[PDB]
């Protein structure tokens, strides 16, 4: 009968597939591709979970900071996503893809140049990732009490973004884009352990750092006070992680210490990893909002939506909601002093919510969308491509003209 | 359908004639410095176009100027499978036009590829080597297509065997 | 972002109605009466008897460069281009060497015009002509085709 | 956010060069006045050591920061020698020998921060500097040995010898 | 036949002092770098930094020791050496587009700037305000001006343009000089009078130089056609169409012979015989070097006369896009080429 | 500024 | 220098660059940026050769910004940090620049229009107490832009680093009800050029790297006469792509970021600014004026400041105005446009006209006593000395 | 308005 649309959120770490109308994706696979190490030999490849285990194949990660770097592989990564996993005849199903805000236009052009010419799709919509994550939260919210106005923090593996949304419209010229994400946290734990805990095989340092990050890590109120708690009372704060070697099948054990709070700290002290960035995320959010119009500053502080897998850290919003309320209650205090102290202005109600769906938040906002009829109007079309060309998909809301 | 040695000998001579260039500030906008062959605001600074051709299909067009040259080229496309492979090849050569400094991101209408050579390339790059790239292009492009036509045909056999073998 | 004011004033182009545009000059004396060019009967009667080298100079003696009309130019091109195509490949160096400088330049002008619209075998010949005229006239002959403001 | 700076500076605190000749609680002898409080410029720099070696930008607000930066650079010299020690008694003997060593001072080569440090102009101020630092180089080492060594085994801890490769920014007193 | 590569990028313009002890190049930027000749070496002594744009013309007045510059920023600056540093002095050109050439006058009381504004600006000094005010000559011209040279009378001016012509104008400024003496070019020489306009209308005029006598002027074009007008012979023009790439600059070494250089990457010589009334190719000057076969590995844009003036020159300089400056010795070429003759 | 804009 | 030998000094005290000099000067003595830099330690940089003071200022800071945390005291014409602004004035009056004695000199200053009053009162409070200048005057940036041009009638356009203001004058009669300010200038462009370079992967987050992008802007960026023609060049060719080498040796490449950044002066919505550009604002300021004065404004549009030095700005400005004249005045009559007389004074010395005009008004009024404001007057009256200028303060 | 004032 009438067929639903295909939805694909190709992220740095993990890739989210499925068809519209559904609540959770049909597949969630790493954004990896295993190749051998002319003719039909370019088809000897595997992607996803079928790529890690392959011994005689080389695993490649074609996506960095949300952008694609090798379109020779991503054109092979997408022809298994369609013909193996989804099993879709692309000439029938429309498509919804996702980009980060700072995706170059030439990457949007080569995307559409691939889908429309190679795969011959009849439609395509390249949406912004974190914007779809806000529509998902509104379903958790009461019906009718939907807050169209909200701020979004979407941090995954590649890059972190702060995107305000006011009355449904995206304030694109105030977006910020922090390059710190779950890959920088992982390589920082992968560093601390190489210095202290030798005995981790080099092939299993990454596997060991994600495991520490996902399980043991957390967020601290103050940094230097945690170092003392780990030193003065070490039995309570130092955990232990037993792994398994893949060659000898013998166990290896380590002690998990300062890397429990030091990884996530780079959200707030990003000069730990990247010296080209110093501002915390608690301050990036204040500049995003204070650069927005004066009327939608209060509703944006009151709905700050954490999305992405690298916001699952324990006590992430509790500190962000606290670093802001310090910053917001002072600014109002200073104005009250310069004016003359005659009016005590109303305080601002900061609120940082962390909604139930994070591993497939962006996909869900793409499935709700694609299941509408409005999607089939804004979708660029095969006809429009033949006439106007691949520059039909050149523009994004982050810029004008 | 004439011969290849004289064709490249004519083109090579016309190019040396047209890469006699110098810097030139604009006289329609305050302090711009554009290639006049592209903007075409000052007719006096535009030399004549001259064409070279082995035949109806293959040809070259050198649109010169005081500070720019434009070298459009038409390649021979006997069959449809060669029209495709040449169209894609230029797209993948234009996409890297920031690395081919003498290249246009789109071709002139009626032609398959177009170069653009400013007075800053001759000052920086070796003028006589840029010509040798245009000439080397025009005699290798025919070989690099048939090598793909033969590579498509070889792939089509394996895709047939890997289906019929299972019967 | 986006703007919400009328931005239609930036679409009209005022530079079209300009007074500083360049104006090249033409021969006033030729606008009334054009140069007759090489008459076909002159060259043709010399082609019937096979006197190519003299039909050659007859076509380069007359040339409607000063004429603003394009048909007489086109008729003139078809005449000389008819002549060059009928030559014997061994006789071309014999003919090119006879010409003075100012005829070699006018020849190379007509050569780069034959490449615009070729017949089946109009261009394998003109490439041989191009080799000889270049051996005599050098690159400076071509430059007087590019810089030439008055077409043949 | 910014790194951890020194809170102890007060206008009554003397200046040597462009550093802060701050009080120190030590049995060693030098130009440093003796402190009564339970916190000093040393106990601070040892509190803030593990955290300040991860930062990559440090803004010098006052002169006491120039005294903290020195210690934080010398603590990375203690740990290079202490990780090789098998007993605290062996460390106290190695921490003595290191403080006696005449490291560079503000003004001469070897010192990594010659630009943002003020050399001594007169010779008397030179002799005070070389004896103030040597009073820090000795009480710092003496106080690390209480912390580095796990009393269960009386041998160095992996929680301190992991910071051997972490210089302050990337500087070193050598 | 020297070759000192000052840099790898072009040299838009150059000028020598009186002693030929110092040189002022523009290394393809907004700066003028003054180099001094220390023995067999070259050392930089000064750097002039006032332009908001690239420089296209420099001239050095030998007596006053006052350098003048013109650049794409629609500016000019007259520099005076006060103590150890050069200080500029402002200029009012009143041009809406960029400048392309500048030449000091013989008597050093004025200079002329040729611009893309379809004008020429005759500049003189004004101590009332310390400015250099300018007057315009834009009656026949219709496009950019590329080169200029002054007549020895300190009044008449030649100008090569992209209008395919080499006009000659009268740059008479009443406030600073008296009316001139007559000339074979004409008696009626008020300010802004077209004395002689060439006939050829094909190719851009790149270079222009007056003869030491003042009665002969030659001009080079992109049509590979050198030319020469003689006033004694009723302003008749003699061409010599070349069979190589064009030339970009010329100069009279004598009253009869010239030296040109350009895109062929070497100098050549041209001989004039007023008896016959034509020019003749005096052969390539520099011997083919034992791809390019010369010292200048790119084009040449400016040629200048160091020693002997235009009356009879012993050394001339070439300055090119290859970041090079080659001094030539005329008699050494006479000796090294026994066939070569300089008339 | 004090109100509106920063300065 | 006046009759009494007292040097007469002119300081612009701009938001991005200081322009200090003496009266009658045809150039300025020193032109240096208005920044103050304190030392800092960074792991990437290693230098121990040059002494770095605790307070570096001006050219010796911007040159050594790699080892500094620079900070601009002034923003959008308004002064934020006085303690860093006095350290700049000292450098401006000290042995490194204008080694003068303040107690025996006269000073002329400038403030932009429709600024707060406490920013003017606090400057005068500082010149008579801290430096104790003998005579002070606070001029209008517009009127000075005319003195240098030699005029009495002309609409001024003065765009700098923080402020872009428009002030019409007619025969010396101020019309402050027509004064307008656009909130866009060379600093709001320099931010937009970073936000564009971020797409290519180049990150300039630090305070020192802000100056590095200014130099990238001053060199490459320009204005497009017809923005459609420029977009064809960037889509069809790759000639706009230039290269800039940074102090750390890393090379970058800049293309369509050259005409897109300064287009925010004419399409200001690209930086989240609601309103109209410098052309449609200059045309609407004139159309507010009295109908008889409009004819002489079009003839005497005067530019100034260093944000008007984008290659192609006056030509672009002449174009957009004639499009509006055709569309709103003439209602689409192309034939009448030939009679429309417009002249945009774009002299290449328009970078410093607010200073040159201050040299001109000082040399004209150096030797008068009813013009300046004396230390004695400030001791007696206080900030009410400004009533000589007509500024109502108490 | 058309002449005088805007409207
Ligand atoms: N409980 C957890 N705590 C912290 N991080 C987690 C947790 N669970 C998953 N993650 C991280 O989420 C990251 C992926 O985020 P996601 O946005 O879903 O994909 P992508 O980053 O590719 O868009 C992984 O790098 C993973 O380590
Ligand atoms: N060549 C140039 N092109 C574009 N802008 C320039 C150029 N040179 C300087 N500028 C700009 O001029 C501004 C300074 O203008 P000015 O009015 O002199 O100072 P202020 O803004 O402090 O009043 C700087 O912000 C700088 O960005
Ligand atoms: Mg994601
Ligand atoms: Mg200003």
């Amino acid at each position: 009968g009438r067929l639903p649309a295909c939805v694909v959120d190709c992220g740095t770490g993990y890739t989210k597939l499925g068809y519209a109308g559904n609540t959770e994706p049909q597949f969630i696979i790493p954004s990896c591709i295993a190749i051998k190490e002319k003719g039909v030999d370019d088809l000897d490849f595997f992607i996803g979970d079928e790529a890690i285990e392959k011994p005689t194949y080389a695993t490649k990660w074609p996506i960095r900071h949300g952008i694609v770097e090798d379109w020779d592989l991503m054109e092979r990564f997408m022809e298994q996503v369609i013909f193996k996993y989804l099993r879709a005849e692309p000439e029938d199903h429309y498509f919804l893809l996702t980009e980060p805000p700072l995706n170059t236009p030439e990457n949007r052009e080569y995307t559409a140049e691939i889908m429309f010419e190679s795969f011959n799709v009849p439609g395509l919509y390249i949406a912004v990732q974190a914007v779809l994550a806000l529509a998902a939260s509104w379903t958790s919210r009461q019906v009718g009490e939907r807050t169209l106005t909200g701020t979004v923090i979407d941090s995954g593996d590649g890059v972190t973004h702060v995107i305000p949304v006011a009355e449904g419209y995206v304030i694109g010229s105030c977006i910020k884009h922090i390059p710190i994400a779950g890959r920088d946290i992982t390589y920082f734990i992968q560093q601390l352990l190489r210095d202290r805990e030798v005995g981790i095989p080099p092939e299993q340092s990454l596997e060991t750092a994600k495991a520490v990050k996902e399980r043991y890590s957390y967020v601290c109120p103050d940094l230097v006070k945690e170092f003392n708690k780990y030193d003065t009372d070490g039995s309570k704060w130092i955990k232990q992680y037993t792994g398994i070697n893949a060659i000898s099948k013998k166990e290896f054990s380590i002690d998990v210490g300062y890397e429990r709070f030091l990884g996530p700290e780079i959200f707030f002290h990003p000069e730990f990893a990247n010296p080209d960035f110093t501002q915390p995320i608690s301050e990036v959010v204040d500049e995003v909002i204070q650069n927005c119009p004066i009327d939608v500053r209060r509703p944006l502080y009151k709905n700050i939506v954490l999305s992405g897998g690298s916001t699952m850290f324990r006590d992430f919003g509790r500190r962000l909601q606290r670093d802001l309320k310090r910053t917001v209650d002072a600014r109002l205090k200073l104005s009250e002093e310069l004016s003359g102290g005659r009016l005590k202005p109303k305080p601002i109600d900061v609120q940082v919510i962390t909604h139930h769906m994070q591993r497939y938040a962006v996909w869900f906002g793409g499935s709700m969308l694609a299941s509408t009829p409005e999607f089939y109007q804004v979708c660029h079309t095969k006809k429009d491509y033949e006439e106007i060309g691949p520059s039909i998909c050149r523009h994004n809301p982050v810029f004008g003209v | 359908t004439a011969t290849l040695r004289p064709y490249l000998s004519a083109v090579r001579a016309t190019l040396q004639a047209a890469l006699c260039l110098e810097n030139f500030s604009s006289q329609v906008v305050e302090r711009h410095n554009k290639p006049e062959v592209e903007v075409r605001s000052s007719k006096e600074l535009l030399l004549q176009p001259v064409t070279i051709s082995r035949n109806e299909k293959e040809k070259v067009l050198i649109e010169g100027s005081i500070n720019s040259v434009r070298v459009s080229i038409a390649v021979k496309q006997a069959d449809e499978i060669e029209k495709i492979l040449c169209h894609k090849f230029m797209r993948f050569m234009m996409m890297r036009a920031e690395n081919f400094f003498i290249l246009r991101r789109k071709p002139v209408e009626g032609y398959d590829i177009s170069f653009l050579i400013t007075n800053f390339h001759t000052e920086q790059m070796y003028k006589h080597k840029l010509v040798d790239f245009v000439i080397h292009f025009m005699e290798e492009i025919d070989k690099e297509i048939s090598e793909m036509k033969l590579s498509v045909n070889a792939r089509a056999r394996i895709v047939a065997e890997e289906f019929l073998k299972n019967f | 972002a986006r703007n919400t004011l009328s931005s239609r004033f930036r679409r009209v182009d005022i530079d079209e109605f300009d007074e500083n545009k360049f104006v090249d000059e033409q021969e006033e004396a030729a606008a009334a009466a054009a140069e007759p060019g090489p008459d076909p009967s002159e060259v043709d009667g010399l082609l019937r008897q096979g006197d190519m080298l003299r039909a050659f100079h007859a076509a380069l003696r007359n040339s409607p460069v000063n004429t603003k009309n394009q048909a007489v130019k086109e008729r003139a091109q078809g005449v000389v281009l008819k002549v060059l195509t009928n030559f014997k490949s061994s006789e071309i160096e014999q003919a090119v060497q006879s010409l003075d400088r100012n005829g070699v330049d006018l020849l190379m002008k007509y050569i780069y015009k034959g490449f615009e619209k070729p017949t089946e075998n109009s261009s394998a010949v003109l490439l041989q002509w191009h080799e000889k005229a270049l051996a005599v006239g050098g690159l400076g002959s071509i430059i007087r085709v590019l810089t030439a403001r008055k077409t043949v | 956010m910014p790194a951890y700076h020194s809170s102890l500076m007060d206008p009554d605190t003397k200046l040597i060069g462009n550093m802060a000749l701050l009080p120190i609680r030590s049995q060693f002898k030098g130009p440093a006045p003796r402190e009564t409080k339970d916190t000093d410029i040393v106990d601070e720099a040892i509190y803030y050591f593990k955290a300040n070696v991860f930062f990559k930008n440090y803004e010098i607000k006052n002169e006491a920061d120039r005294t903290l930066i020195y210690i934080t650079l010398y603590i990375s010299e203690c740990l290079k020698k202490l990780q090789k020690c098998n007993s605290k008694s062996q460390g106290e003997k190695e921490m003595y020998t290191l403080g006696i060593t005449n490291f560079p001072i503000p003004g001469e080569p070897g010192f990594p921060l010659n630009a943002i440090y003020a050399k001594p102009a007169n010779k008397q101020e030179d002799e005070v500097m070389r004896a103030y630092l040597q009073q820090l180089r000795q009480e710092t080492g003496l106080r690390l040995c209480e912390k580095v060594f796990d009393p269960q085994n009386d041998k160095p801890s992996k929680w301190w010898t992991c910071f051997v490769k972490r210089q302050f920014m990337n500087k070193s007193l050598s | 036949m020297a070759y000192h590569s000052f840099l790898v990028e072009p040299i838009s313009c150059h000028a020598w002092n009186k002693d030929r002890t110092q040189i002022a190049i523009c290394p393809n930027n907004h700066e003028v770098h003054i180099y001094e000749k220390s023995g067999a070496k070259w050392t930089k002594v000064h750097e002039l930094k006032e332009h908001n744009g690239q420089v296209t013309g420099i001239d050095w007045a030998p007596e006053s020791n006052r350098i003048v510059t013109c650049g794409t920023d629609r500016n000019a600056y007259v520099w005076t050496l006060k103590g150890r540093t050069w200080k500029p002095t402002l200029v009012i050109l009143r041009i809406n587009r960029a400048a392309r050439c500048v030449r000091w006058a013989p008597n050093e009381n004025k200079f002329a700037v040729g611009s893309g504004s379809r004008v020429i600006s005759i500049c003189y000094f004004e101590q009332e305000n310390d400015w250099w005010v300018c007057k315009h000559i834009k009656k026949p011209i219709r496009s950019t001006v590329l080169s200029l040279d002054w007549h020895p009378n300190n009044v008449l001016l030649a100008a090569g343009s992209c209008d395919f012509k080499c006009r000659i104008f009268s740059a008479y400024i009443k406030e600073v000089e008296e009316r001139p003496a007559p000339t074979p070019w004409g008696s009626k020489m008020p300010f802004g009078e077209l004395m002689f306009e060439s006939s050829s209308s094909c190719g851009w005029v790149h270079g222009v130089c007056f003869s030491a006598s003042g009665s002969r002027v030659a001009w080079v074009s992109h049509d590979s056609t050198v030319c020469l007008a003689d006033a004694d012979k009723k302003m008749a023009v003699a061409t010599l169409a070349s069979e190589t790439l064009p030339l970009l600059a010329l100069t009279f070494i004598t009253d009869n012979s010239l030296v040109a250089a350009g895109h062929d990457c070497f100098p050549v010589l041209f001989t004039y015989d007023a008896a016959a009334g034509m020019l003749s190719f005096g052969g390539r000057l520099d011997v083919p070097k034992q791809g390019l076969d010369s010292l200048h590995k790119n084009s040449v844009s400016q040629i200048s006369v160091l020693s002997g003036g235009k009356a009879k020159c012993s050394q001339f300089c070439t300055t090119g896009m290859d970041g090079g400056m080659s001094i030539w010795d005329v008699k050494s070429l006479e000796s090294a080429l026994k066939d070569l003759k300089i008339k | 500024w004090x109100a509106x804009c920063p300065a | 220098m006046d009759s009494q030998g007292r040097k007469v000094v002119v300081c612009d005290n701009g938001t991005g660059f200081v322009k200090c000099g003496y009266a009658g000067s045809n150039f300025p003595e020193h032109i240096f940026p208005a920044l103050v830099g304190r030392p800092i330690i960074r792991s990437t940089t290693k230098v121990g050769n040059i002494e770095i003071k605790d307070l570096m200022v001006g050219d010796e800071a911007s040159e050594l910004r790699s080892m500094l945390e620079v900070n601009y005291p002034m923003e959008n014409g308004i002064v934020r940090n006085w303690d860093d602004m006095k350290h700049l004035w000292d450098y401006t009056f000290g042995p490194e620049k204008l080694n003068i004695d303040t107690r025996n000199c006269k000073i002329l200053l400038t403030e932009p229009p429709m600024n707060p009053t406490k920013n003017r009162e606090k400057i005068v409070e500082v010149m008579f107490e801290t430096y104790q200048f003998s005579g002070v005057y606070v001029a209008i940036q517009a009127v000075l832009t005319l003195y240098a041009q030699g005029l009495l009638t002309g609409v001024v356009v003065d765009s700098g680093d923080g402020v872009t203001h428009i002030c019409p004058v007619y025969e010396g009669f101020s019309l402050p009800h027509l004064t307008r300010r656009l909130d866009i200038a060379g600093r709001d462009i320099t931010r937009y050029l970073i936000k564009l370079l971020l797409l290519r992967g180049y990150a300039f987050n630090h305070s020192a790297d802000f100056e590095t992008v200014r130099m990238i802007k001053e060199k490459l960026c320009y204005v497009g006469y017809n923005i459609e023609q420029e977009q064809k060049l960037a889509l069809e060719t790759t000639v706009l792509v230039e290269s800039y080498t940074l102090p750390d040796g890393r090379i970058i490449k800049v293309g369509g970021e050259r005409f897109e950044a300064p287009e925010a002066l004419f399409q200001p919505h690209l930086i989240n600014v609601e309103g109209v550009g410098v052309a449609e604002l200059l045309f609407n300021t004139i159309q507010a004026a009295d109908i008889d004065t409009r004819s002489e404004f079009y003839k005497h549009i005067v530019l100034s400041g260093g944000s008007t030095m984008y290659p192609g700005l006056p030509s672009r400005l002449e174009r957009e105005l004639k499009q509006l004249y055709l569309e709103r005045v003439l209602k689409g009559d192309v034939e009448k446009l030939s009679k429309f007389k417009i002249r945009i004074e774009d002299p290449p010395r328009r970078k410093h006209m607010v200073f040159l005009g201050g040299a001109v008004l000082a040399d004209i009024m150096k030797d008068k006593d009813n013009f300046w404001m004396t230390r004695q007057e400030y001791q007696e009256k206080g900030v009410r000395v400004l009533e000589k200028l007509g500024v109502t303060v108490r």
